[PDB]
């Protein structure tokens, strides 16, 4: 390849930032979570 | 033998946990402000899915300049919680 040599990317600012924002709410990110289909409307407490 | 990362993202983890707090309490009271940067990031991490759907070969539309440039105008009144949020894309780190 162009670049043979692999190296993990731990360095993602964004993603322990949208990460976090994923913890800290109800992860309404229309991403499938787990058991959600009708569970959360408006969200958690 | 590890060699699976021992050592994560810690502080910024911890940092970005706690500013995510510290925007609900920064404009507690108006949701359309805290779900329009909520859906900004939704935006990024479509955006960013695609990308790498293509290998990364294909850039998406929305980029860091973008983003910022969109939370700066999406926060107003109060710069401070843009100050915060410029830890995670500082200036200073190349």
């Amino acid at each position: 390849s162009n670049a043979d040599y692999v190296q993990p990317q731990l360095r993602r600012p964004f993603e322990l930032l949208i990460a976090a924002a994923m913890e800290r709410n109800p992860t309404q990110f229309q991403l499938p979570n787990e058991l959600t289909c009708t569970t959360a409307l408006p969200g958690s407490s | 033998s590890n060699a699976s990362l021992q050592n994560n993202q810690p502080v910024e983890f911890n940092h970005a946990i706690n500013y995510v707090n510290k925007i609900k309490n920064r404009f507690q009271g108006q949701p359309d402000i805290y779900k329009a940067f909520l859906e900004i990031l939704h935006t990024y991490q479509k955006e960013q899915r695609n990308a790498k759907e293509a290998g990364g070969n294909y850039t998406p539309a929305l980029t860091e300049q973008e983003v910022y440039a969109q939370v700066a105008r999406l926060f107003k009144n109060q710069e401070d919680l843009l100050s915060e949020f410029g830890q995670f894309l500082p200036d200073a780190n190349s």
